[PDB]
């Protein structure tokens, strides 16, 4: 029952009952652990915004980031590491821009390496966290542009440098497959392959049209590195898992997260990261709600899990708050992380059964995006 | 009236009467069958028009008469933009004040002066019956009155529906007639949310009556000399090309380099393109806007040529704001933009095409 | 008042989320922070690039298109914030996505987001 | 009653469409800067980046902003010509390098057009005082507080656009500027001190005597009317000392309580961030004022007491019918009086005369706490 | 809850403003962004300078001096603002003055506000 | 026993028979009139004292005894850093292990050896009966036990409250028998708000029993060498005084020119201050503070000398973090400070205090 504030209390009258004395000083994070969370606060398109590192488990916060204009938050899978691509500017949100990617100690959280990206080139957009990626190696660091045309940036993280554009053909998001090769979704309904060798035109391999012109991909589809799977929700709860592991593309069988009755209710994904995949568990979860074909970025207040080899409901949770973001920790016996925009809080929830077990709020103004490491 | 009088201006245009040797008429260059442009051969190619003496070669490329009696007449409007006018460069006010002009210039019809227009005038019985019922008895025996009577008749005529018929798929799309193809409306989509709805259409916001797909402005977009045109036009090669500034009484330095935003109606059959005929595809013409936005190595070559697009004949006044959008034309997007800009090919010549 | 339910366009409060050119804004109403319905507030720039949606407008039953835009190179203003999505597709149709900060043309290269203003440039289709 | 800006806005928008009326895209001019303009500072308790927001009293609309950097000091020019922060900056957010700087700005187009490094980040930074940074009177020069290492000021030139010296004063906090050249502040020991300064050279620091115990506490938030010379300055008890610097030296004027002995025997005391406001043209005092506890008092009041200045005379007690944190009144004849609220983030503006609500602006940022009006008349 | 009341130490829960320790705190407090009742969070620096308090402490009968101090170096936190003012005075009394921003000493020139710890330096008198 | 033992200790601290030519006693550089320490006038002033042969200055001021005793014995905690221990430099473990070295150090007291040090005890019939019935038998006969007892007896005696009463204002006060001045009261609130209390009180943060306005640390704040003193000493120009790194057993170069914090207590009455006894005033060594904060030219220069403060001794391991503090004590404040001290003068010593005002 005692919570966070009462323990420290108790703690603290206790060290000035025995006469205790101790050294006020920073205090480093909790190791990284499966249990982490981060929840990214884009601020509604604020010029700057914060990362909040929560510790999942007791439900604190443990520590901070700052970041500039809708930064890029990713986590290295391992736990070695944070980093973020960011905006800043010589004047608030005028002025001189500067895009830099700065790699923080995950106990410290002091930035190890702050690398600039010449010519202000990072996509400025609602986040999306495929939009900034690692590699699997983590030595890299690849990052989209959309003006003037589509491209993709390479960040070495160990050489602490830029190293160049890679021109693409009209496609969007970032998923790293290996040290010199990640895929991108194009505007013809394919997946791009692309392989970048130290220099030259990258060479580039488009899959199959996967899609009908007139079947809408989300701008979130969740991306597990580790198991390669590309999971992608289209706006009416079709969803499309590509295994991208073998470096090349298999479309696997395409699923359905809402029953074809559900549809005609109007049952819909909404939302923000509408999607969450546990890997070992080889599970999707989906916010879901009943709305309007165009209410598409709303919260919904319900998650549905399906297995992702059978496309069985394995779950419904009616979540009891307005929900606009899921993830999931990707330990055994998984977290539900469910982060409401409007309440600024992070629901901590058990991914079984859908209990709510803790939360925390306060998370900034609008936070959208949370991320967590996959470490095993 | 206004019937009578368009039907002696549509017996003028077809006229060669009207040229020194008479081997030349309004509709030698501004051919009906071409979108009132001129399909012949020169020494430049269709880059420009040859004059009725046989040698003497235009500068500019030669415009359609299409929906250029929507153009108002030159006027700057109150936020100091010129606007309106005809020829390339705004020289003349209105269709009026244009059409005595070929009549009279050395390079085209080649009529000594307004009377040797008169003469050939009274020649035609059928002509002083005409005049004579709509401008009155004597008009043909007065140079003056029979040449501004002439150009008015020219100016109704060019004010018809034949003109102007508004009956291209475009507009009968826009009427809920027909549907634009998945391309064709992806490139009115571009078409609308890219730099060239900036200036290609005529109103800033709202709905226009009557779209030609031109605000009617000025606009240097940085254009480099036509080779051989220039060659052709016998202007020398020291000759550079003011646009707007050439219109006598502007004076603003910041106009030199600035031409008409031609009307994109029958755009696909009006080749050579730029005031200079300089891209003969339309295509060519719609990547030159990729050279302020692109930064891939051919954004920088005309693929006409194989070599840089050039200089531009006027380095000042580009339209930089507007031209430099950031954003770049893909492949998909410029194949977008033919297709919406053939939309724009009126009834009569949508078997131009191909 | 229902996030979820189908949006009411009305043609008659600029200021409100469910004004039927706001059909697919995504931010703030440059109205709130000293713009207007279609220009932008002192201090920012235009972007020219634009995000574009097909409203309805219930006065006349008639369908317009809004082409966005965005007034650039403030922080965001934090007033009458609004995100509707009619029309809306995803970044691989960037014409019609509005997540994406539409500054592109903007002025001294003004890239952050202040407010949107809501143009028609046609009739749809 | 009455039809709301949106609508009026919505009404126009259609009669254009209707009328096939075209209109060119653009950046709005704000509207001249007038007696009704009130600026609101919203330090977001603390955030590394702030807004003010332009606002007309009149129309009660947001007519533009100003983003600003970390707890920036705002100042208007009182003859409406300019606006200035001087703010402060990162490198990287709220960390890395820091850069304080000057900005003005144009009070129409809202652009700066002038942007003045101050060398060495020497700001105070601390929650917004209006009176640590402080316009001459002919609006060339700017002065900021600084407290660390010791008291200093620090002279920036907004006509040539250049920091110009720090000044070494005594323990003293604020800044009153009273002529191109000189400022009072107020000392630790209870005087006042007036700063005399030149170019180069020693500042000339004179103190005046003692005018209040060591026990009587003055307020961060005094109004000080520069135009009139007026510095007041209530107690934590809601005793008012009234300094007139309009003479270039200090006449310490008759104290005034804003509130009777029954209401202090009752727990009446004033608080909240500004807690006064002075009417120059009128010589009213406004007091933010409630019932609350000795140490209450930052929180905000829901009572206005409007006094007569030479009199002490009350004239009204306005229940201002919100959490109210500041006050401030417009300079012209028949003043709004502006009741800033951090909690709800709305000025709301009220007829001074009768304390009545008129309008309000909401939705001013995260934790507005300052307002600012120019006295143009 | 009555914002005008007294304030009332309880010694129980030291994330909530009545904490008995808060009693002159102006700010975020710590333990809400990851440091503790007298640590800083990772990341920030924690200041030498500090104002004092005297605070009761309802659990023993005694009052203690609380010398406050900043970790600097972040953007506020927005977690578990307070603002007490028992014994507080005005700037010009700085030892007892809380708005200012007491980042002085912080490690790399911190000056900008984070949050705020609690430690006792003392017994009051 | 616990009486008799400082009772023997007593004794002994007074005897100059301790000493080569008797001339010196633990008492002659330890005045009980003047806090335990040296009112004597050497060649370097009173910054370092003269031993037995009336001829030899050391290189340290000698320390008040008082409040030595709540010392802890030297030790390194954790964080790595050193605390406690006797002497500047830390080199003695504690008062016992103190106690046996002025009696044999030839630059003070300069007895040979255990063995002289012993047959002094001998010839003194009370010795021998106060040391037989505390450590048996012959204690007397054996010079290291006899060595070893008298260094305890001494160690007990310093630990009596006759050393360390608390009853300055300052305990007064915090017993609220009375209430500081007002300036007292200032000079209490910046010692606790400014970087003072993070070197000059015992505890980080809660409240200590027997405060003694030190936390036993080391650290080097930059003082210069004390010219005369050190040429008193005939240590040479080349020497420099490494402070703790002295002590054998320290070797981490980080640790050159640290010194251990003194207590506060009696600090008014003790001048001149620091370990060499370069300051005379106390005031002059709290300006000493503002040379890492102030940026006014007044606060790089020694107002004693009207010259800088000097080159630091020892210019690496500054404790910088805590010198540094970005604030300078005004005048109001060093006022405050000085009167604040002052409240830390044992009862018997505020006499003294007219001289020192
Ligand atoms: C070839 C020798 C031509 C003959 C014979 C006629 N026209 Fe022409 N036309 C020609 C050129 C090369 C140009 C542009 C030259 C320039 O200085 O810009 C034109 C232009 C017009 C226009 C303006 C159209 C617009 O700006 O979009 C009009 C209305 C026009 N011409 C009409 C016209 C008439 C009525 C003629 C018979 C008297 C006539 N032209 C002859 C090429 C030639
Ligand atoms: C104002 C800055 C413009 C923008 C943006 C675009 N266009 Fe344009 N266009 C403009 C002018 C002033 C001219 C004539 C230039 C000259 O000196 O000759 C043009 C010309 C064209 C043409 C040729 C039409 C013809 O030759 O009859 C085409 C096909 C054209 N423009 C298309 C186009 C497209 C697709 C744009 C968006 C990418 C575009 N223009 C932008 C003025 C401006
Ligand atoms: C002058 C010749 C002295 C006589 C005789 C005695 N002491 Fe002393 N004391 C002296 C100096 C110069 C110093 C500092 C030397 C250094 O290297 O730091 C000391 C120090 C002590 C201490 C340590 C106190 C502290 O570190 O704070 C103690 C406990 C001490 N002295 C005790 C002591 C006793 C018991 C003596 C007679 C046996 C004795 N002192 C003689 C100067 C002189
Ligand atoms: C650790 C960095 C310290 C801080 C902060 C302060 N003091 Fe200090 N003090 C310190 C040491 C290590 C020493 C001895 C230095 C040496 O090598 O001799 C001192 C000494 C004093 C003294 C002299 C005491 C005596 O000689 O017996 C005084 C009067 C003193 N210190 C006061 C003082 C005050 C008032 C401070 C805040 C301004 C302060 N010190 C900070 C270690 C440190
Ligand atoms: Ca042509
Ligand atoms: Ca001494
Ligand atoms: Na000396
Ligand atoms: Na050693």
């Amino acid at each position: 029952q005692e919570t966070q504030g009462q323990a420290a209390a108790r703690a603290a009258a206790a060290d000035l009952a025995a006469g205790q004395d101790d050294e006020p000083r920073i205090l480093e994070a909790p190791a990284p652990d499966a249990r982490r969370v981060y929840v990214n606060d884009p601020a509604h398109f604020a010029a700057v915004t914060q990362q909040f590192v929560i510790d999942g488990e007791a439900g604190r916060v443990i520590g901070m980031i700052d970041g500039g204009f809708l930064p890029n938050p990713v986590v290295a899978d391992d736990g070695s590491f944070i980093a973020h691509a960011s905006t800043v500017f010589s004047r608030i949100a005028r002025g001189e821009r500067t895009d830099y990617v700065e790699v923080f100690d995950p106990v410290t959280l002091l930035p190890t390496a702050d690398i600039e990206l010449p010519d202000a080139p990072r996509f400025l957009v609602g986040t999306y966290p495929w939009m900034t990626s690692l590699t699997p190696d983590g030595k890299t660091l690849l990052f989209y542009q959309f003006s003037p045309a589509p491209a993709v940036g390479v960040v070495d993280l160990e050489g602490k440098a830029f190293k160049r554009m890679l021109d693409v053909p009209d496609c969007y998001h970032i998923f790293p497959t290996a040290p010199d090769t990640f895929f991108m979704h194009c505007r013809d309904g394919s997946l791009a392959k692309v392989a970048f060798g130290t220099e030259g035109t990258p060479e580039i391999t488009h899959t199959e049209v996967f899609h009908p012109e007139d079947e809408f991909l989300i701008n979130h589809p969740a991306y597990s590195q580790k198991a390669g799977r590309l999971v992608w929700p289209t706006y009416t709860g079709k969803i499309h898992q590509i295994d991208l592991s073998s470096g090349d593309a298999k479309f696997l069988p395409a699923v359905e997260a809402l029953t074809e009755a559900e549809r005609a209710d109007g049952w819909r994904p909404g939302g923000w990261q509408q999607v969450a995949y546990h890997r070992a568990l080889d599970r999707i979860y989906l916010l879901v709600d009943q709305r309007d074909e165009w209410r598409h970025k709303t919260a919904s207040r319900f998650v549905v899990v399906l297995d992702a080899k059978t496309g069985e409901r394995l779950a419904k949770f009616e979540m009891g708050h307005e929900i606009d973001s899921i993830n999931v920790s990707q330990d055994e016996k998984p977290l539900l992380y469910a982060l409401s925009t409007g309440d600024k809080t992070l629901y901590i929830h058990d991914a079984e059964s859908g209990e709510e077990l803790r939360s925390v709020n306060q998370l900034g103004h609008g936070p959208q995006v949370i991320t967590t490491a996959d470490m095993g | 009236a206004d019937d009578a009088l368009a039907a002696l201006g549509a017996q003028l245009f077809v006229d060669p009467a009207l040229s020194r040797n008479a081997t030349q008429s309004c509709a030698t260059c501004h051919d009906p069958a071409r979108a009132f442009t001129d399909p012949r051969e020169g020494k430049a190619g269709l880059a420009v028009s040859v004059g009725d003496d046989g040698q003497s070669h235009g500068d500019r490329n030669t415009p359609t008469l299409g929906y250029a009696a929507l153009v108002p007449a030159f006027h700057r409007d109150a936020n100091g933009k010129y606007k309106g006018g005809q020829f390339w460069d705004g020289r003349a006010d209105d269709l009026k004040q244009q059409a005595g002009q070929p009549m009279l210039n050395p390079v085209e019809m080649a009529m000594p002066d307004r009377a040797a227009v008169a003469a050939r005038l009274r020649d035609d019985p059928a002509y002083r019956t005409g005049f004579e019922a709509l401008f009155g008895k004597g008009v043909l025996d007065d140079p003056e009155r029979a040449f501004d009577a002439a150009a008015e008749a020219l100016a109704a005529y060019q004010a018809t529906g034949e003109f102007s018929p508004f009956d291209s798929k475009y507009d009968r799309v826009m009427r809920g007639e027909e549907k634009f193809t998945p391309l064709e409306e992806f490139g009115y989509t571009v078409f609308i949310t890219w730099n060239c709805r900036l200036c290609h259409m005529q109103r800033k916001q709202g709905v226009a009556e009557r779209e030609t797909f031109t605000n009617f402005e000025y606009h240097n977009i940085g254009l480099p000399v036509n080779e051989t045109a220039r060659e052709a036009s016998g202007l020398g090669a020291d000759h550079v090309d003011h646009g707007l500034l050439a219109r006598p009484g502007i004076e603003d330095p910041a106009q030199s380099g600035r031409f008409k935003v031609p009307s994109l109606r029958n755009v696909a059959v009006t080749g050579p393109y730029m005031h200079n005929g300089v891209f003969t595809d339309l295509r060519t013409a719609i990547l030159f806007y990729n050279k302020y936005t692109s930064r891939r190595p051919e954004a920088k070559i005309n693929p006409e040529t194989g070599a840089p697009w050039g200089e531009p004949e006027v380095a000042r006044n580009l339209s930089l704001a507007e031209l430099q959008s950031g954003l770049m034309l893909d492949d998909g997007r410029v194949d977008a933009l033919v297709a919406f800009l053939e939309t724009l090919t009126d009834r009569r010549y949508e078997p131009l095409l191909e | 008042t229902d996030p979820r339910a189908k949006w009411v366009p009305q043609d008659n409060d600029i200021q409100a989320c469910d004004y039927w050119r706001h059909c697919s804004i995504d931010g703030n109403i440059c109205d709130c922070s000293g713009g207007s319905l279609t220009n932008c507030p002192p201090g920012t720039k235009l972007a020219t690039a634009s995000w574009v949606a097909s409203c309805y407008n219930p006065t006349d039953g008639q369908s317009y298109l809004i082409a966005y835009r965005d007034c650039c190179g403030y922080n965001v203003s934090g007033r009458c914030p609004c995100l509707n999505t009619e029309g809306e597709l995803p970044v691989y149709r960037p014409e019609f996505a509005n997540d994406i900060i539409w500054c592109f043309g903007a002025e001294d290269d003004a890239m952050t987001y202040h407010c949107t203003i809501s143009p028609i440039v046609g009739k749809a289709s």
